[PDB]
């Protein structure tokens, strides 16, 4: 495989976020780190499927919404940022206020 | 597309081209295999390999770097060998010669 | 005998006339030359040619190599051609024929007991990539860019401080000696630059003596006309390097108002495109100077269709401007020009951009230098052909001019050439060692002083070292004393003569910079163009001699998505 | 000109008569002070401030400040300012007004091109943590605490060893040689604690001549009046604290024999509520004494639901009891008392206990001695309202009273205040900055002596710091001969003296402790209540002038769930 | 008073006549003594023996001990006993009965306040493990290792290189110097082997005098009768070990060949049942001559139903051998009989084979020398029943013979045993404790030096140690300046006398190699056995007096699925 | 669990292929890294099952098919590696060829 140390780091991420997904699989309101995680975790699988920077940082404030958080979470999330290798090499996302 | 392809040229490489060489038939009598390699000094092979010792020194197998030529027990056949160059020292091996030729 | 090509390439590698496919790029390299002698080719293994009296003398260690690379495919500045590398006293000896006078011909790179082996048949060797725009915003950066095939990173910083995040400096005597203390920690060569924006020449003198082999003129400290001259003047003193991000602003005049602050001495101009900071809209314009040494940093390397997308937020965290404060976002917009760009990778591929390198953290990928310069080389050749240069069915020349630019063209610009940069006898032995199918991408072993540093490893608990999970793991020469023997600490010759090395106790190796300030356009390998280029103030339309250069962003890359897990 | 209130603090955060949430609890603090000049606030940044000729002067490195952090809001025992810091040679410069004299007023931490700077507008900046009661049961716990923004840890032990298991002893020369050697590997300050139970002066002497701090006397090894008494003797003529796990058995007496024993003496008493151990059901009656430091262990606050149920397994884990051995069990449910647990609460919000500590992995949590000690503040804001002492509609005082606990107290109790322990000039730059939503729980930077140890850091091949995944990683101050300048080795005076430094070839900075014997429960700061307290020997109900005290146990804490993955 | 044998032993171990079970395996062992007075054993804890003027003593550290492993059942070649274990300045002081002779009886190991604890009641402990054929590819086998029970590693590599993945040899002085500075930063002791594939001494005197402590003869650098007769001539004199890896082509002469080449003169022959390497297919007829020193990589270990298909591909990597060469897999071939590796594990119960080692990723496991040496034992006990040496209801005997591999045949084979090796007094604390249902798998701690180097260490922030995840950590003896302290370098008499040490700045405490020349098969621990043993050229049978040698493959092993999560 | 440093490092192997799982049920064709983790992953499994070494050698080479991977990464990967705890202890299964 040949894993250089930003795909290793890459990999605790993905992990962060099979913990989320379940808990809002059984219905918990997402804490902050838990839901940093997920959103994060859905703009890398979007690049790995080929979508554009502008599509995800628009698709990435749809992943959760403030009914679907503890009080307070979307205000300590002013933005999500994240890189993934998207077919024209790594780029950057950022998802501006990604709770409503 | 295939990632890191070679793009090999057609043809063949001659080997240790103006070299004297000369063939030996040599027979295995031992009961247990002999592996022979392309850099070895021939004439200090396995004492059970019976061949003239005398025509293979400062000989070795004319054959590709790194391969070699295996003797099963009783087996005989005939080899091609190389003569050394550089200094034409020879060191090491069963220590039969230890210096020059 | 005779032996197939075929199968003579599957045993030694390719030879004369045998093309290598790079990763799964569209460069092609033609092997020029092979100093073996066909027949004598070294081997080692059960029963190979590397044995007692065989491919291995009877010489002591001091007329022996410790370390050969068996048939490697070198890629340099100078050359693709197969040959063996011996490698004595953590320097490379001789690009050759190894083996053993006693028995084998034409022998110029003896084995001995004294020698280790590294089969590199069927591999690529290169030089350790030279990264001379990093930002110290944290340690971890050195293993990302050595993993990369980087072994040199030249740059400034405190750790993840406000003026680290912005700029490349190591600020005053406390803070520099601090990083001296903390780069023997790191398995990389390391040289430090330090904050060069005053109009008090001692305070500049000051951190030279401390140890910075330059200093870095950077807009967010001032990049004003008199700040520029105090520290160009202060260089011409004392042989370091100046590295300039201008005024962006235009607040103290336009590029020709720098131009003329710079007075024809030597600076190193950084991201000369402008995206990563500088005169809006015409910085470019710079490379056309012969005392300019121009590079680009990687994020805007190649054009591709998400290059502008990603930019602004990237350009606003990097230099702690508000996307409320409408002058913070127009500035932030006025760097960002599709047209300059686009143009940007056709300046490389003429030789008018004469290095790469990454802006660590700071609007730049610290592992990509390497593989980002290649995608652009394989865009360009996509786009516009053969070059002018190329001399038979492949693109060596144009291979010869990209690798340069990261390798001894950055060395030079910084005056470290006299210990790397490039694969030539006497120089440090910083080498990367590449498996055809994954060139600039994934090494298969990255060697630091004679050292293997890091190299992917395998299950520890393994029957052999290939089996899953493999990764890139830290070797030897990454250890305690034996990192300390293989790294190099650059100093200025000011820091040398006051004993700075024996006053802070550094137990790395020292080696001092020395001809930054004689260096020109000129003197950049394969990469020496000075166009007559013009940027149209209203357009930002970039062109030479009057025609308008530019290029078409990519939609798919090469070196991407076939090789990463993310 | 003028500007809004609101934007005002957007750019430079918070000013005089605002007000700030501490994290997700009911806590607020108000600026109290503001020692800028509207208009003159100095910011870093593209175009901003700190520019040559402009908020940056002149000077050389000897005449400005190695590192600012810009626009903090300071949270101290002594005051809640909005202030520059300035940090030179590792230490606190100054509090107050940054930027250059040739151009701006009242400025008095001067900047310059030997000047770094930190960002800190919009964020609350604190000195660096002070747990005194740590187990080195393994040396994962300095990054853990360093993380939480504890910055000295004073303990001891050997590793996870049966006897460092139960108590915080580093027995004799040999151990306390080696665990100081070891601790140079630490990014924390480090002092370590003997084993002090012994009858035999001369044992005792011995231990202190080798290099501890301290002296713990632990039940475990027999707290016995004799050996009370000789590491009192000891400490007495060598200038070292002695800190107390009475016994719990009343095996040799009650509390009222111990503190016969002690006979005035100074003694810092570890987990006074009783759970961590002590004479039951009343050691917490210690804190009516002039001569008795108390502290508390962690795991007890703040009286909770489920802290009841934790404690009982925990305590047999800890100090090796046989859950069926009958008088085991029996002595472990004796040191439990809902009664002294929920009173503990009461006498931290009153002053009677001054430190807060950890009691590391044997009975305690090295993570969460401030996160808990907030806690405590707030449960005890809700429902006891607020402090006789507060003015103002704010927590203020309520504030200072806390952070004491874990900061000046700590360094008070232990003789190394003239070092650590408050932001105050001439004392190690130790500091933590937070962002308000996180305040208490995950910091933003952890600087240790000047330079940054730790920080969460975001992707290192990113184009910025901030994507994803960001964890906390170690930075520059952490590494090799940095960190040996940026942290300090606390000794006695006696070792300081013997040469001990010179003999183990120790790296890092030293410090030797003093003022062990002087303090008494007057000197601690917001924490000097001397209450008369009783327990009830039945009932086990704590009274203080016959007054019940008590308080009802959390369903739901703030700096919880809300921040932790797990 | 009274107490019943089964409260006692779950109070304080098993004692004479009790029997425990190894693991999973069927191997019992009997205690054969107990060196404590009834109703005197000393127990740490709350209200326990080891309390100042009970079972802790007034002496200064001069006089006591520094740690202590209380009720410890040791397992070692020479008794299985129950005893209490003393060590002071890093060494084994005594086994005995530890305590305070003030008021306690029989006291040979006194406790003092400079005394810590380790509570070893129902653990076996053993001394540290000895792997003698390591290949030094990544730095990382070491905590692999280490973690597994095995302090001491000797062999030789220079990283993942071509000669170090087929052969344990760090060539020459430049290497060899390299490598024993690297050598500093890992925890566990350390000796290096030279290349003695050469026809010219003086090459093989240099690395000797660079610091090797022995030199490995190996057919991939031509093993002839002339490099085995020069490197034994060197051995002679320098007294120095000799490893060898034959001649499996028959290239140079049969197996009688070399061992006329060798010539009566002592020799530790690598991996003698031959599938690692050696002449094909009777290698194993070795075993019977009185200077050869035989051992078993591990692989092989113990014959199971997997492992001739997993051979083949393993052979090949290791080798750097071409499976489309039809000679290179024919030679692979031929080291791989069904015949050789069935007798081997019968040949290591009868005491023919002495040694167990690893062949670290080539052709061996790192972490799996001692679980596959049990896993040999409980196989053997399942097939032949009781050794003929057995006296009891119990496998005493086996279990010492078969712990005698891996800890002092391993250590008298390469000179050593004077620092470690076995539990004795004088030498080296490197201690493991285990539980008895992990032993031999997960060890419970692990002791170098007299400090905990390694050990399980659950959740770091929890309020005890034991909370999940608990998995193995280093602790303060793998740290800096401790680590140094704790571990040794082992070098050459010549080295020592050069000065190497001084030159290269060595900052662990060095060792020196003797009596390498003069051990012979006789010498070897409960495996001294010479048998008259033939192999068939054609069928490769193994007899020995004529009846056939043999055994069944392994199903299912114990100390396999059970324990390991992959 | 007491997880050695081996057991930590499979770990990191098992994750890998669970990022590969979710890709190639989505319908991508995998890349180098994916493809390796998930016959990798396979190959565990299958030894923690009890299948023998042989019997994994052969459905080794039958996880994933040159359709269900990216161009050229069939020649990328001449083979595979990888060890795990059979009930006869720990045995390296080599697969060559692995995709066709
Ligand atoms: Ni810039
Ligand atoms: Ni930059
Ligand atoms: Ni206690
Ligand atoms: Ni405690
Ligand atoms: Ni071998
Ligand atoms: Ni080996």
């Amino acid at each position: 495989m040949e894993l250089t140390p930003r795909e290793k780091d890459k990999l605790l991420l993905f992990t962060a976020a099979l913990v989320a997904e379940r808990r809002l699989a059984r219905g918990l309101k997402l804490n902050y780190p838990e839901s940093v995680a997920l959103i994060s975790a859905f703009i890398m699988e979007g690049a790995r499927d080929g979508k554009s920077v502008a599509s995800l940082m628009e698709e990435g404030r749809h992943v959760l919404t403030r009914e679907q958080v503890m009080e307070g979470v979307p205000e300590m999330i002013p933005d999500i940022q994240v890189e993934a290798t998207f077919p024209d090499g790594s780029k950057l996302v950022t998802v501006h206020n990604p709770i409503i | 597309m295939i990632p890191g392809e070679y793009h090999v040229k057609p043809g063949q490489i001659a080997l240790n081209t103006g070299r004297a060489t000369c063939r030996v038939v040599v027979e295995n009598h031992g009961d247990r295999p002999i592996q022979v390699g392309s850099h070895y000094h021939f004439a200090e092979v396995n004492p059970a390999l019976k061949f003239d010792r005398q025509q293979a020194a400062g000989y070795r197998l004319n054959i590709p770097a790194g391969t070699a030529v295996r003797f099963e027990p009783g087996q005989k056949r005939e080899v091609e060998l190389v003569a050394f160059a550089g200094h034409r020292a020879v060191f090491g091996f069963r220590g039969e010669v230890m210096g020059p030729l | 005998s005779n032996i197939s090509r075929q199968a003579y390439a599957d045993m030694f590698g390719p030879t004369v006339g045998d093309k290598v496919r790079l990763a799964d790029t569209e460069l092609w390299i033609e092997v020029e030359d092979d100093l073996t002698t066909y027949g004598e080719e070294v081997k080692f293994g059960g029963g190979k040619v590397i044995r007692d009296g065989m491919g291995q003398g009877q010489m002591l260690a001091a007329d022996c190599v410790d370390l050969v690379l068996t048939n490697a495919l070198i890629v340099d500045h100078w050359g693709i051609v197969k040959a063996d590398i011996g490698v004595k006293d953590g320097r490379i000896f001789a690009i050759g024929k190894a083996g053993n006078p006693d028995i084998q011909p034409n022998v110029t790179i003896p084995i001995g007991a004294a020698t280790e082996v590294i089969a590199a048949e069927g591999k690529i060797v290169t030089a350790g990539g030279i990264d001379t725009h990093i930002h110290w915003i944290c340690p971890q950066q050195a293993e990302e860019a050595l993993v990369s095939g980087v072994t040199t990173m030249v740059g400034g910083g405190t750790g993840p401080a406000a003026g680290t995040h912005a700029t490349t400096c190591t600020p005053g005597p406390w803070y520099i000696s601090r990083m001296l203390q903390a780069a023997d920690s790191l398995p990389v060569n390391i040289g430090l630059l330090g904050k060069g924006n005053v109009s008090q020449p001692d305070a500049l003198r000051e951190q030279v003596a401390a140890g910075v082999i330059g200093l870095k003129i950077h807009e967010d400290w001032g990049a004003t006309p008199a700040a520029i001259d105090c520290a160009l003047t202060v260089a011409d003193e004392m042989d370091i390097q100046v590295a300039l991000h201008s005024d962006t602003l235009n607040e103290s005049g336009f590029v020709e108002d720098t131009l003329a602050a710079i007075g024809g001495r030597t600076i190193h101009t950084f991201h000369t495109e402008g995206a990563g900071g500088g005169h809006a809209p015409d910085i470019i314009t710079a490379c056309a100077h012969p005392n300019i040494l121009p590079s680009s940093t990687n994020p805007t390397l190649p054009y591709t269709l998400n290059t502008i997308d990603e930019h602004l937020d990237m350009l606003m965290v990097a230099h702690h401007l508000d996307p409320d404060i409408a002058e913070d976002v127009a500035f932030a917009e006025s760097r960002i020009r599709r047209e300059t760009i686009a143009a940007e990778d056709v300046l490389h591929d003429l030789g008018a951009f004469s290095l790469t390198s990454s802006d660590s953290q700071a609007m730049g990928r610290v592992g990509e230098v390497i593989l980002r310069t290649w995608q652009v080389a394989h865009r360009m050749k996509v786009q516009r052909g053969a070059l002018a240069e190329e001399t038979g069915d492949n693109d060596n020349f144009r291979v010869k001019r990209y690798i340069a630019k990261y390798t001894i063209n950055p060395a030079l610009t910084h005056g470290i050439a006299h210990e790397v940069g490039s694969i030539e006898v006497g120089k440090l032995a910083d080498l990367v060692v590449w498996s055809p199918a994954f060139f600039g991408v994934k090494p298969a072993t990255v060697i630091k002083g004679g050292m293997i540093a890091i190299a992917p490893m395998g299950d520890i608990n393994a029957s052999i070292p290939t089996p899953q999970p493999v990764h890139y793991r830290p070797m030897f020469g990454a250890l305690g004393s034996a990192r300390h023997h293989c790294r190099l600490t650059f100093l200025s010759q000011a820091a040398a003569a006051n004993g700075v090395a024996e006053r802070l106790n550094l137990r790395s190796a020292i080696a001092v910079v020395k001809g930054c300030r004689t260096v020109q356009k000129a003197d950049m390998v394969h990469n020496s163009l000075q166009p007559n280029i013009t940027v149209d103030a209203q357009t930002y339309e970039v062109r030479v001699d009057g025609e308008l250069i530019t290029s078409e962003p990519a939609d798919v890359l090469p070196m991407a998505q076939r090789y990463f897990l993310f």
